[PDB]
């Protein structure tokens, strides 16, 4: 029941205004809160502010400046706005509840938004197979020239998760590339396909490894 | 050592708003819990009582003296909600709770209209 | 301020041993605390609250002592799973400050690597791109390198390494390798190799392809 998920842009032009909303179903805005937590990528966690029960918001001084927390209590919605975004401000954003209590055991799933000038960019998806190729054999997705992060990649619609190991992405010239892993001792009989997302640029496309 | 936790610490209320007041009773010491009102209508602090809630079974009591509503949600939360908010129930709430006859409190959250 | 300081900065344990995590507020606030595990790329789980109530669904071997200023998330008998980070809140009054975390490392005896190595697709070099791959996974320590020969000779123009968060079950870490070239680049040579070294093996684990 209770559930919350973050939305807005993922790529933010420096200086401009990050806009998110968090749409929330399971309790009242009315009598509870929402506060935005954030973490830069490698950095830990900072709680940034909330709006109460009855609209009175709260803010840490690091961020009361350029900061701005509001509702749709028709809606089940709570935004938060910020001014003039640089680089340090490259994070995840997650809304989570305080619901009858003082601590956070609800949270948003997060959203990524980078800060940066560079223009959205749709990954290129590409099999990986043994080269003239064991019972249990290595393949792999290569997921090249996206931005900005994240991306998703999953194995047979998430039903191969087991033996996965997906990479962080690394940044070259503004563009990312991933990898992703996965092992089979079915293959070629049974087929296995990567899915990938990479919702910036509204891609969506699976690939599937097959020999040479 | 039971301790009560009140939520909110607060409520600046509109007219007609519904509230829900909730306390966690920590510990895990006694029964259930009683909610309990300070009338802002009266000058001297004359706590009068609102309702108890069995900790075992859903149970509540009501003293005879529409406008709440209460329930246990999952656990060790009870939960208190004006159904809708006016001068009648304008003032100041909280739980109490009896572990070896000893009456403990949780603190006090003021429920004043709007500002 | 209340400033909240996590230490250690982070720890490397075994399977199945005691493990205290410290969190010092500068200012007194009673029992006013939250612990939380995180994973990389997850959302924060919430293990105990108000100092020492463990949240319903956390594991026994979760535990929280302290009041006042000094505070200890303890796990008794360490798991795979427990690989993480963990922050402290102060929690009842604003502003609800996160302390920086502790790293929780795992110990677990040496493993291998798989290492698998991936010619460009054909795809790929239908839009005149080449990209070698060379996957090295599930080994342990996480001390490892790995490197790139076209024809016998080091390459290291054009490659990029990332290395995964230790697993979840094994307690391993695995890394992908690619060589990004020029498809005219790619086909001026014939071998491609990957060699790795690790402490599991005094010669170096190769695997190559001839183009």
């Amino acid at each position: 029941q209770v559930q919350l998920k973050e939305s807005g842009p993922g790529l933010v032009q420096p200086s401009q205004t990050l806009s998110l909303t968090c749409t929330v179903s399971g309790f009242s805005l009315t009598s509870n809160s929402v506060h935005w937590v954030r973490q830069p990528p490698g950095k830990g966690l900072e709680w940034m502010g909330g709006i109460w029960g009855d609209g009175d918001t709260d803010y840490n001084s690091a961020l009361k400046s350029r900061l701005s927390i509001s509702r749709d209590t028709s809606k089940n919605q709570v935004f938060l706005k910020m001014n003039s975004l640089q680089t340090d401000d490259t994070a995840i954003y997650f809304c989570t509840p305080l619901i009858g209590s003082w601590y956070f055991d609800f949270w948003g799933p997060g959203t990524m938004v980078t800060a940066s000038s560079a223009q959205t960019t749709a990954p290129s998806v590409y099999p990986l197979a043994p080269g003239c190729g064991s019972s249990t054999v290595t393949l792999g997705c290569l997921v090249k020239g996206y931005f900005p992060e994240p991306v998703t990649v999953t194995w047979n619609s998430g039903a191969l998760s087991s033996d996965v190991h997906t990479f962080p992405a690394v940044l070259q010239s503004g563009l990312y590339t991933l990898t992703s892993s996965v092992t089979s001792s079915t293959w070629p009989s049974q087929t296995v396909t990567c899915n990938v997302a990479h919702p910036a640029s509204s891609t969506k496309v699976d690939q599937k490894i097959v020999p040479r | 050592a039971p301790e009560l936790r009140i939520f909110p610490k607060k409520m600046d209320a509109e007219l007609g708003q519904k509230v829900d007041l909730v306390c966690e009773v920590l510990g895990s010491v006694s029964q259930g819990c009683s909610w309990l009102f300070q009338n802002s209508s009266s000058k001297l602090p004359q706590p009068t009582f609102v309702v108890y809630m069995a900790s075992s079974h859903n149970k509540i009591t009501w003293d005879e003296k529409k406008l709440f509503s209460a329930m246990r949600d999952t656990n060790n939360k009870y939960v208190l909600t004006l159904n809708k908010f006016s001068k009648e129930n304008e003032g100041y709430y909280f739980c109490s709770v009896i572990s070896n006859s000893v009456m403990y409190f949780s603190s006090v959250v003021p429920v004043l209209q709007k500002v | 301020d209340i400033v909240m300081t996590q230490s250690p900065s982070s720890l490397a344990v075994s399977a199945g041993e005691r493990v205290t995590l410290n969190c010092k507020a500068s200012q007194n606030v009673r029992n006013n605390i939250a612990w939380y595990q995180q994973k990389p790329g997850q959302s924060p789980k919430l293990l105990i609250y108000y100092a020492s109530y463990r949240y319903t669904g956390v594991p026994d071997r979760f535990t929280g002592d302290g009041f006042g200023t000094d505070f200890t998330l303890a796990i008794n008998s360490v798991q795979a799973d427990d690989a993480a980070f963990y922050y402290c809140q102060r929690i009842y009054n604003s502003p609800y400050t996160f302390g920086a975390g502790t790293k929780l490392e795992l110990i677990r005896a040496d493993a291998a690597p798989t290492v698998s190595i991936f010619p460009p697709s054909m795809e790929q070099l239908t839009s005149g791109g080449a990209s070698v791959v060379c996957f090295v996974n599930n080994f342990y320590p996480r001390d490892i390198s790995v490197k790139w020969k076209i024809d016998g000779s080091e390459q290291r123009d054009g490659v990029l390494d990332s290395v995964t968060d230790q697993d979840s079950k094994d307690s391993t870490y695995s890394m992908s390798s690619t060589l990004s070239l020029t498809k005219v680049e790619y086909e001026r040579h014939n071998l491609y190799t990957c060699e790795v070294v690790h402490k599991t093996s005094s010669s170096p684990v190769v695997k190559s392809f001839n183009r």
